[PDB]
């Protein structure tokens, strides 16, 4: 047989990228995919030669950022690109979950495949609040204060486990010492959770724009996917690109420019653009452990899709409530990122509160309650007696 | 190697899916066709009509969602202008 | 929130760098670092910018040699452990006014004026904003709006209760060059200064930009057509279905 | 790209690597020239150098 | 999920209701017409998802030309929507062949299914 | 139908002559796609590797 | 079929550790790759936790981790496990090595998996390069110094290449920061490569004492050899913690406990022991380039072994001749490690350059003169004629 197949590690190589067999019909919304396994490799290549100029030392931190924009040799290049990577990788994991919701991608038989990719989603929101934190700018040490003491919540044990992970009475040396070790390492952590996120894919293939078997007609990964693939990544890059050159301080916070002040939170302090909806969620909750609560379980309730869609059919290609109401959930989620950009003010707090219950209504009734009523229609449309 | 749980998916010359018999294709060599010139009349028709199917599904919820937004957030200018003062403090507490 | 607590938003000015293919105007910049130093160094630091990146920039290397010499820095201690001073060199950072924060605080009854090497990316509005306060004092606070004894009315700051007051009045600096001194020259001026500080990378961003931007785009469409040629055969291929005659 | 242009340099072969690598070594000079020039000559009057000139009293 | 006993029980029901039916059945039409999987040569049982033992049942028993026939049917579907195309108005399946010929093979093996879970988990009652 | 007879492929098919028109394009938009993508390499490469050089701040000789 | 076959993720933890069926007859000298295993763990772990508390600056290093040895809680034990973890990772992978030269276990079918091992030597080699540079204490910073100048041998672009390294003009700042930053980068790219050294293993399997086949009497890796492995983990961990409680410093330099001088060697410098007897190879050489060209050569020639063995049986259990040399290979490569620690004066010179001699001579002359007559040994000892 050839060498790519015989040999021990070219036939994974080939299994993976060159004969896996892919669906015919698979769209561009498929393309994301390979679009993240290139963020994440933008994000570690960018961030460990950084890493070379970086000083984690609270006192330092801010200046060795300065540093490596003004004093290293491309070094704003490598700064934008992996500041302004981060929010691409979000942006591209938001429309690979969206695909995924799109076309029942999270049924079985690909059950594993998504529960991996919620985890993986946890890990890329946790790396990216820690590398956010390293700036040491204001909104690094007062989003470090806020969401460490989210596990303050936790009841009893809550106090301690917060002066654990500070290293001291309130975040100091010892916390972005540590946040910067921790940063470097999730992002490792992650690649192997991309890996078993493939073995899980790779048993099953991928599913199709029509919901129905792949398995009559099959073409292979390369030429056609590698080609179709590369189209993407140079749209991917000539966008960031634009961003990086001519507007790369758009997506972040000015407060962010300025070094970190224990004594004073700036009235305009926002959110990284990306944790909006889940702020406003937690934002909706008059209670301190509710709200935690609540924010947390709007990413778990991700898991419970494969078990509240109850059609008997793959994806809302041919489903028209379906259709419409996944759009209200993708506006809907938009609308808590802009509330979340929002001061707590009549009235928005009412539309947050609003929003919040329509997203949580999606997974736990809207979904389980239509998919019942479509089953149902596409029986009397056509049977009779 | 040790023996692994089957799936639905195979490999080429074992795909999983039904006998096929009666299908015939037919292709034509990308070297032997016209140089993608074939791309507007033959697309640009096409485009747009796709959308024309989808656009509703779309637009409607968008647009329920702007007008909801638009609304808070004059509602939200005039609570915190002079002239809204009053309804302010009502609402507020 | 109110229009007061927001602050009046700062209108758009039509700076020469502004636009993908556009440079700072390096005459502008150097007439600013003259403002910076007569009037604004006075209170506020530039801690993160060093002599020698004025050079090619804005100043020759000998014209920056002799601004560095005219500050001391401690030098090394000498054989006898004594501490001695040196003149500035091209490796030293622009000083301060202030030797502490108590001491800067002190000498602006509580307040701190910020270090100014970051500003123009540390506010909302950028240089419009910058340029806008400078230039946006009014000879007296808007009626009913009572000021804290110390303070000065902005609209363009939040709050409108600002700790610095008006500094730029027509003719106060001579410039080198002819230019007229009015306040909103020197506003002009000191604005651009300031944003080259904050963004020292910019002149050449841009211009690696456009030959990113020019690669990046042919390549896309490049992909394209070379992924339709390699879909050819696929995309245009044909099934027909004769029904197999029934036995087995 | 014209057939007949393309087969006097190529006869119906792709470029080869070899090829393709020295033609990005001369695409690199040429283009970076190329740009710079454009570049300076868009933003005359504003640069260093222009102002530099300028300041001859 | 839902087990097509159920969709059936639920369906018949309002198909046997002179009421229900009146006001029911038209939206299904129009539902199953803006669906637009006739406009792919699909027929609505080639729509269910298969990965499933009951389905696997279910196809295993299709008769041999009907088989030979969905595949078709999918192949066809696949093509055309790689293309970005409907196929022309005359290849569109039209109602009266919009058939359930999948549906009682489906039912039986569910049926066979459910009576086997419940001999499974059998009481006695001395 | 007999599958002797081969479905109608004329609106794709080159009429004219010349059977390398489609070769020719092909080839150069491949070429200049490689050609162009070597070049973004080199300069990415070369990108990280000079932010291992010296920086403006040690290149200070006393 | 069982859950552990079944399952995606299990199977392949099955298939390695559990039902992997190993010759009944392996010995103890095969427990060494799991124990390496252990070491790339420890180091890891240990690596990471220290991490939290230390500072890249060349200002900060030392003291930062004088503050590990004083301030942080347990901090010296993570330190002193992570130094003495290191010797201890190299004392296993050299009998692990050896293991392979006495068993013959790089002849076919298994040259890949050995090749992946040679790599996985010069990774680890220069990982504990990397690491030893970051306590910046005098051996530190002359062993930076040193090392990185091995390429300024390379013609042209030698000192070019040198002057990147250091990201100055002297091993400064630059230096000790980038190599902090690639410290943590390397174990995880080692890991990946023991990944593909498992993967070249497990298709042909692990060879055996007596160098046959292992085909007709395989047991299963779980219980037989998951308990037998316990016994090597536990006296590891047994040893180690002895010099880790009772001897920390006596695999080290006391000279490291004195903070860089970058205008003071010391008299008193010697490499780190397991890389004397490469660093006695290198002083053997009267000129710079092939002084450096023959180190190099010293672990490249590990490669030469499967094309040198003649032999037409693998291993040396029942090879006199063989084991002999083996044996004189050994000591001699104990003795080159003594001889760098010695100072460079006679006779310890001509007893260096003869020594290096018989290393090299060994692979090239030794193995295949010897393996070659014990082939016609063999024959002419039983048949007639
Ligand atoms: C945004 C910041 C992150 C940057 C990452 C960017 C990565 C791209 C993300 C966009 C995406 O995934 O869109 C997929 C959507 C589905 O498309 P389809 O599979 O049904 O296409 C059939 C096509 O004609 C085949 O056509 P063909 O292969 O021959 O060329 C297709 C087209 C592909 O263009 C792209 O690269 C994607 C936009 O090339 C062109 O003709 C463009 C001429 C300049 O493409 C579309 O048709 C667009 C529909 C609207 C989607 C808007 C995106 C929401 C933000
Ligand atoms: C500092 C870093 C290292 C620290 C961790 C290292 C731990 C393991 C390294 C040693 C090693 O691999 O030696 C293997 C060698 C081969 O042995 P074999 O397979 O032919 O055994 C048959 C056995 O009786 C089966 O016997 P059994 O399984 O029943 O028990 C064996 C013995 C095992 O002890 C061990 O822990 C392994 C050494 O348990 C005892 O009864 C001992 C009572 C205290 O065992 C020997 O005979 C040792 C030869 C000495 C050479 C050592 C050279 C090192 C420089
Ligand atoms: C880059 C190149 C790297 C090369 C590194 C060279 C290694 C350096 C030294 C490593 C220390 C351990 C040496 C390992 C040697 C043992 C290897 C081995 O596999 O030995 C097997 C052998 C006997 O096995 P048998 O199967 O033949 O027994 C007959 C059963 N019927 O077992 C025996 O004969 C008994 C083993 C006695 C070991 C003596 C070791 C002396 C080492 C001194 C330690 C260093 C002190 C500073
Ligand atoms: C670092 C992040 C991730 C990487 C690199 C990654 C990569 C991939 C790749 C290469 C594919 C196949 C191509 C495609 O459909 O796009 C895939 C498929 C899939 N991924 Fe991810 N993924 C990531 C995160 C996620 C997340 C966050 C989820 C869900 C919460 C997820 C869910 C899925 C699912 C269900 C599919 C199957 C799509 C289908 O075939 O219908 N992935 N992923
Ligand atoms: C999963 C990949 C990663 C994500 C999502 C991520 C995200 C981020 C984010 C959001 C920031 C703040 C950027 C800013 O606003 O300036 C940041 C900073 C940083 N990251 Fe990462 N990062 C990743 C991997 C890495 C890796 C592997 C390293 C290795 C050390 C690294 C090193 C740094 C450094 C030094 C900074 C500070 C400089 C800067 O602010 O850009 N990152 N990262
Ligand atoms: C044209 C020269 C100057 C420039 C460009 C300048 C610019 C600025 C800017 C941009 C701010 C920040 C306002 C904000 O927080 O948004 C500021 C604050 C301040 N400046 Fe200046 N300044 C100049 C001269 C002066 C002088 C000469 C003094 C001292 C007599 C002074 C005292 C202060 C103080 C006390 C603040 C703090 C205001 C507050 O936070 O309430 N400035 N200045
Ligand atoms: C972090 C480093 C390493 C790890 C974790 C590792 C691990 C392993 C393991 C688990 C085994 C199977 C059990 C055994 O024979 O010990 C193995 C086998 C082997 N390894 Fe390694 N190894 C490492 C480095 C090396 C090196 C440096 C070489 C050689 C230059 C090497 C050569 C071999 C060979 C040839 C075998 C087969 C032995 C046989 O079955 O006869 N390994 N290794
Ligand atoms: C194969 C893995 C590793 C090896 C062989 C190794 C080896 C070494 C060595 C020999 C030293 C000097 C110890 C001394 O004499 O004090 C060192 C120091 C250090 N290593 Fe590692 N290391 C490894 C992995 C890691 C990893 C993954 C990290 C994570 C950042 C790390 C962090 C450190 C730190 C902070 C020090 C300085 C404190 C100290 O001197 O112990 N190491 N390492
Ligand atoms: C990466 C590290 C490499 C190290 C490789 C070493 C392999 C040894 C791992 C031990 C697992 C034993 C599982 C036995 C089992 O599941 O059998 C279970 C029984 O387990 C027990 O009784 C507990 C044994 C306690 C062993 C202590 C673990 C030591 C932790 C230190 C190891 C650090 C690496 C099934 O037993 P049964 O077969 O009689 O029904
Ligand atoms: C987190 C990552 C974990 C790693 C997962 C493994 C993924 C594999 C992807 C690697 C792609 C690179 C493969 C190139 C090597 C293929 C050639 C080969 O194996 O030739 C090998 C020899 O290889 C060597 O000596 C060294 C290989 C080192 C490779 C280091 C990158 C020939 O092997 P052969 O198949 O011919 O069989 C030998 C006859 N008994
Ligand atoms: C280099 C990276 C590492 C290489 C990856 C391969 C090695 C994997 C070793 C990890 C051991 C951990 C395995 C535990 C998972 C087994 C259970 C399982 O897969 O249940 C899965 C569901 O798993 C999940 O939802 C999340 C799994 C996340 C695991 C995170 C560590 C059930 O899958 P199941 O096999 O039952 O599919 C049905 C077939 N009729
Ligand atoms: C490790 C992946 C990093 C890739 C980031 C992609 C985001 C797009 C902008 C990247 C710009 C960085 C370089 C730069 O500024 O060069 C600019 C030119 O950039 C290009 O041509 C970019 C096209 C991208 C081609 C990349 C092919 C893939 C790289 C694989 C490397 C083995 C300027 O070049 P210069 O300094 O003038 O020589
Ligand atoms: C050692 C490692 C640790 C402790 C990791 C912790 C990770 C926790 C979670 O990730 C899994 C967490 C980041 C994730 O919660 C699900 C986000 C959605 C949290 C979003 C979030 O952001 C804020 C923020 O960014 C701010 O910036 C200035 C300020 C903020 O308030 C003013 C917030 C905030 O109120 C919330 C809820
Ligand atoms: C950025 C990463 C880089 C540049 C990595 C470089 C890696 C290089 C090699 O590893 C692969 C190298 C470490 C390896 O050479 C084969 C060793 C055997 C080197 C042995 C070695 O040690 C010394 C040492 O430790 C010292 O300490 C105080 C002092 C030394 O002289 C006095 C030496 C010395 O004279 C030699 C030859
Ligand atoms: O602290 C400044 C001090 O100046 C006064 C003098 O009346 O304020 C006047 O001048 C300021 C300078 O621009 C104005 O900002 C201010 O609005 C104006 O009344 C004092 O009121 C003030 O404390």
């Amino acid at each position: 047989m050839a060498f790519r197949k015989s040999n021990v590690y070219l036939s994974l190589v080939n299994s993976y990228i060159i004969d896996s067999p892919q669906p015919s019909s698979i769209n561009y919304w498929w393309n994301m995919g390979s679009l993240l396994g290139l963020c994440l490799v933008i994000q570690i290549v960018t961030g460990i030669f950084m890493a070379m100029h970086y000083s984690s030392n609270i006192e330092l931190a801010f200046s060795s950022v300065e540093h490596i924009m003004r004093d290293v040799h491309n070094g704003y290049i490598l700064r934008y690109l992996h500041a302004n990577g981060a929010s691409f990788f979000f942006m591209v994991m938001f429309m690979h979950m969206a695909k995924g919701l799109y076309y029942g991608s999270y049924r079985s038989p690909r059950v594993t495949l998504w529960n991996v990719g919620v985890i993986i989603f946890i890990l890329t929101i946790a790396t990216a609040f820690l590398g956010y934190c390293c700036v040491y700018g204001q909104m690094s040490h007062w989003g470090a204060t806020v969401i460490t003491n989210l596990f303050s919540a936790i009841p009893f044990v809550g106090n301690d486990i917060v002066s654990w992970l500070w290293g001291g009475f309130s975040v100091s040396n010892p916390t972005i010492q540590r946040f910067f070790a921790l940063h470097y390492l999730v992002p490792f952590i992650i690649a192997a959770m991309v890996i078993m996120h493939l073995m899980a894919l790779h048993i099953h293939g991928s599913s199709n724009p029509l919901g129905i078997t792949g398995n009559l007609d099959r073409i292979p990964m390369h030429s056609y996917f590698i080609f179709k693939d590369l189209v993407t990544v140079f749209l991917f890059m000539l966008i960031l690109a634009l961003f990086v050159f001519y507007s790369p301080n758009t997506l972040g916070h000015p407060d962010n420019y300025i070094p970190g002040n224990p004594l004073v939170t700036p009235a305009s302090i926002v959110p990284e653009w990306y944790l909006l909806p889940f702020y406003a969620i937690l934002r909706s909750i008059p209670d301190k452990l509710l709200g935690v609560i609540t924010m947390f379980a709007a990413i778990l309730v991700l898991l419970v899709l494969p078990f509240t869609d109850r059609s008997v059919v793959r994806g809302n290609t041919f489903k028209v409530l379906s259709k419409f109401f996944f759009f209200i959930f993708v506006f809907n989620f938009v609308l808590l990122g802009q509330i979340g950009a929002c001061h707590v003010e009549v009235p928005y707090v009412l539309m947050g509160q609003i929003a919040t219950f329509i997203y949580f209504a999606y997974f736990l009734i809207i979904v389980p309650v239509i998919s019942t009523i479509e089953n149902v229609l596409f029986y009397i449309g056509r049977v009779n007696k | 190697g040790p023996p692994s749980g089957k799936t639905y998916m195979g490999w080429w010359g074992h795909m999983g899916g039904p006998k096929q018999k009666g299908i015939t294709s037919y292709a034509v060599s990308p070297y032997a066709q016209k140089p993608l010139q074939g791309i507007f009349h033959n697309a640009v028709f096409n485009s747009f009509r796709r959308f024309k199917s989808q656009f509703l599904y779309v637009l409607i919820p968008a647009g329920i969602y702007w007008y909801w937004w638009k609304n808070g957030n004059e509602y939200n200018e005039f609570l915190y202008s002079k002239a809204g003062r009053e309804e302010l403090e009502r609402v507020n507490v | 929130m109110t229009a007061a607590e927001h602050g009046l938003h700062a209108p758009a000015y039509a700076w020469s760098h502004n636009g993908p293919f556009e440079t700072f105007d390096h005459a502008s910049i150097r007439r600013g670092y003259q403002v910076y130093r007569e009037v604004c160094a006075a209170c506020h630091s530039l801690d993160r910018v060093a002599w020698r990146t004025l050079v090619g920039v804005s100043h020759t290397n000998e014209e920056v040699r002799n601004m560095a010499e005219e500050f001391e820095y401690d030098d090394e201690p000498d054989e006898q452990g004594n501490p001695k001073k040196r003149p500035g060199k091209l490796s030293d950072y622009i000083p301060g006014p202030y030797p502490n924060e108590q001491a800067a605080r002190a000498a602006n009854q509580g307040a701190l004026p910020p270090d100014l090497s970051l500003i123009v990316k540390a506010r909302h509005g950028g240089c419009d904003y910058i340029f806008s306060l400078l230039t946006g004092y009014p000879d007296e606070p808007p009626a009913g709006v009572a000021l804290p004894p110390g303070s000065n009315y902005n609209p363009y700051f939040p709050g409108g209760s600002i700790a610095m007051a008006r500094v730029l009045f027509d003719d106060m600096v001579e410039y080198e060059d002819g230019t007229p001194a009015t306040t909103s020259q020197m506003a002009k001026d000191v604005t651009t200064f300031l944003n080259w500080c904050a963004e020292p990378e910019h002149d050449e961003r841009k211009r690696l930009g456009l030959k990113t931007v020019i690669i990046l785009s042919s390549l896309y469409l490049l992909s394209i057509w070379v992924k339709k040629f390699k879909w050819a055969g696929i995309k245009t291929r044909k099934f027909v279905f004769n029904p197999p005659k029934p036995r087995k | 790209s014209f057939s007949s242009l393309y087969k006097t340099f190529f006869k119906r072969n792709a470029v080869f690597v070899g090829t393709i690598f020295a033609g990005a070594f001369v695409f690199q000079t040429v283009f970076d020239t190329a740009i710079t020039s454009w570049y300076e000559n868009h933003n005359k009057g504003k640069l260093w150098k222009d102002v530099k000139a300028r300041i001859a009293a | 999920p839902q087990s097509f006993t159920s969709i059936a029980r639920i369906g018949d029901y309002i198909l046997k209701s002179p009421v229900l039916s009146k006001l029911c059945v038209p939206v299904a039409n129009q539902f199953i017409n803006l669906a637009g999987y006739k406009k792919l040569g699909l027929k609505f049982d080639d729509l269910i998802a298969e990965e499933n033992p009951i389905m696997q049942t279910a196809l295993r028993r299709l008769p041999e030309d009907e088989s030979y026939a969905r595949a078709y049917r999918i192949i066809r579907a696949h093509q055309t929507e790689l293309t970005h195309h409907l196929l022309p108005r005359n290849e569109w399946i039209k109602a009266q062949e919009d058939v359930p010929y999948l549906l009682p093979y489906i039912l039986e093996a569910e049926a066979a299914a459910k009576e086997k879970d419940e001999l499974d988990n059998i009481e006695v009652s001395k | 139908k007999s599958t002797y007879r081969t479905p109608n492929f004329d609106d794709v098919l080159k009429e004219n002559n010349d059977a390398d028109k489609g070769r020719s394009y092909a080839y150069f938009m491949v070429g200049a796609m490689g050609l162009l993508s070597s070049a973004g390499a080199k300069s990415t490469v070369e990108t990280f590797i000079s932010s291992m050089t010296a920086t403006a701040d040690v290149l200070a000789m006393a």
